[PDB]
């Protein structure tokens, strides 16, 4: 996204509850709850300066990729797929959900007769996904798995040292 | 194969923008594609309802959106301004307005009266 | 592949040797079985849908 | 005299929509706009 | 660019069901979307010609 969104103050939605999905202005981390529990969620890191080993800086700081969510996930709400092709087009939320229920198929009546009972679905959702995110530790299997696959080759490079390949001992000083 | 030999609805894939059309060039061990986009330019504020109700039954646009100049309402597309005439044509009827929060009430224009006339 | 058995056949002298490299079969063997378990998860997921 | 400057980048130019239950925008003029995307396909092959 | 920033017409790839829309977030070294799905629930027999 060239530019940068942000909701307005007042979060007026026709009942749509995006809370656990905005950042969070009271904590000191501009991150949504469901980034907190996963940042929290992931646990070999600061013993990585030993032997000739760096670890060089992540270019954009988790406060950046943070922000960039935030925006797109800002158009999203106030604009929907508009910004994402262009100029961005305020509509309500209402609307927005009404023309995605037309490109799925569904007539758009059906979504204005009963806007309360998505908007309730759509917050008892976002509800069970924190719940289920909370109560399971194999969610972000797949970061955890590449981080300690990463780790465990490191290790088992700086183990590969210790061995002497015939030598008296691994130190070049030594022999 | 699908920018080229046809037209792809996914975004940001044949270029940024509504893909329209692509064309292909060659390159020394490699392809260059000319993404023909149309990116809508100029915007305008407008009032907009999700529905009208003109005799008790709820009004939705058959293909567009209602938007309002101030004054008078009208039914346009979404990617362009083109404003029409409310009739039965334009929009569908259902259920009753008095379910929907944010509709608000409307003439809408029956040609039988001027083709009675005579 | 049994690493220790490829590239010494049942000599301990061949296993003492190699043991003093270090952990280059348990790296092949780890490389081994995750080949195995991507190829059983591509046919669950082709599949089992 | 112009030198060398380091600083925080900023990612973009922020902006607030004028979002409300009852505003929408709706484009009165287009533009077309020709893009470029450059990929390789082969490699310089040796043998 | 697909799920987010539009509605993708596949089957799934935002998620299983009739996608509506996604939202990203971040993760270390990853990300999070959480695909917005239509399903439907309640069926019936009906004659049909
Ligand atoms: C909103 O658009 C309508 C439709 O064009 C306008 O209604 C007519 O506008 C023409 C403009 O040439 C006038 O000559 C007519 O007298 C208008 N008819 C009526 C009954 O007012 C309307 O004026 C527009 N309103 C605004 C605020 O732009
Ligand atoms: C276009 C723009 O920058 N507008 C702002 C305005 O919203 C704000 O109230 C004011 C406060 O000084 O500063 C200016
Ligand atoms: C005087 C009056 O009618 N005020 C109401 C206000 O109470 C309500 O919260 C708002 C809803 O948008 O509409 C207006
Ligand atoms: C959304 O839920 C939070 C608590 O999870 C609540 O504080 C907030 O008020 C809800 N949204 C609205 C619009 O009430
Ligand atoms: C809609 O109106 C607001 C303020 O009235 C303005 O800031 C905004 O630019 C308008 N919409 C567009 C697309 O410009
Ligand atoms: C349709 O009818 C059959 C037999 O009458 C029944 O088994 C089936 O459950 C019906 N459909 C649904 C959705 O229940």
């Amino acid at each position: 996204v060239k530019q940068i969104y942000k909701t307005p103050p007042i979060k007026d939605f026709g009942g749509f509850n995006f809370s656990q999905i905005l950042p969070d202005p009271s904590k000191p981390s501009k991150r949504s709850f469901i980034e907190d529990l996963l940042f929290n969620k992931v646990t070999l890191i600061c013993a990585q300066k030993f032997n000739g080993l760096t670890v060089l800086p992540p270019l954009l700081t988790d406060e950046m990729i943070a922000q960039y969510t935030s925006a797109l996930l800002a158009g999203t709400i106030t604009s929907g797929w508009t910004f994402g092709a262009g100029a961005a087009l305020q509509i309500p939320f209402a609307m927005q959900m009404a023309y995605r229920f037309n490109g799925i198929g569904v007539t758009q009546n059906v979504l204005y007769e009963n806007q309360k009972l998505i908007a309730n679905q759509f917050n008892s959702a976002i509800g069970k996904i924190q719940d289920s995110l909370s109560s399971t530790a194999s969610a972000l299997g797949k970061l955890q798995d590449v981080v300690n696959q990463n780790a465990q080759a490191l290790n088992t490079l700086v183990k590969q040292l210790s061995s002497n390949f015939g030598a008296i001992s691994s130190v070049l000083n030594d022999i | 194969s699908e920018c080229v030999l046809g037209q792809s609805k996914r975004v940001d894939f044949c270029g940024k923008g509504y893909h329209l059309m692509s064309f292909p060039q060659s390159a020394p061990h490699g392809v260059v594609f000319l993404h023909v986009t149309y990116v809508p330019a100029q915007e305008k504020n407008f009032t907009t309802a999700p529905a009208i109700c003109h005799d008790g039954k709820a009004h939705f646009p058959r293909e567009g959106v209602f938007v309002s100049n101030g004054t008078h309402w009208f039914v346009t597309q979404r990617n362009f301004y083109e404003p029409q005439i409310i009739t039965t044509d334009n929009t569908f009827v259902s259920g009753n307005c008095d379910v929907v929060i944010g509709i608000v009430n409307n003439t809408v224009y029956d040609p039988l009266q001027p083709e009675l006339d005579s | 592949v049994d690493c220790t058995m490829y590239i010494c056949g049942d000599s301990t002298e061949c296993s003492n040797l190699l043991l003093q490299y270090g952990s280059f079969c348990t790296q092949l063997n780890r490389a081994l079985t995750g080949i195995a378990v991507e190829q059983d998860k591509n046919t669950q997921e082709v599949f089992a849908q | 005299s112009q030198s060398i400057i380091a600083y925080t980048m900023s990612l973009g130019a922020e902006n607030s929509v004028a979002y409300s239950n009852n505003s929408i925008a709706i484009p009165t003029n287009f533009t077309i706009s020709v893009t470029t995307e450059i990929l390789p396909v082969s490699m310089t092959k040796t043998s």
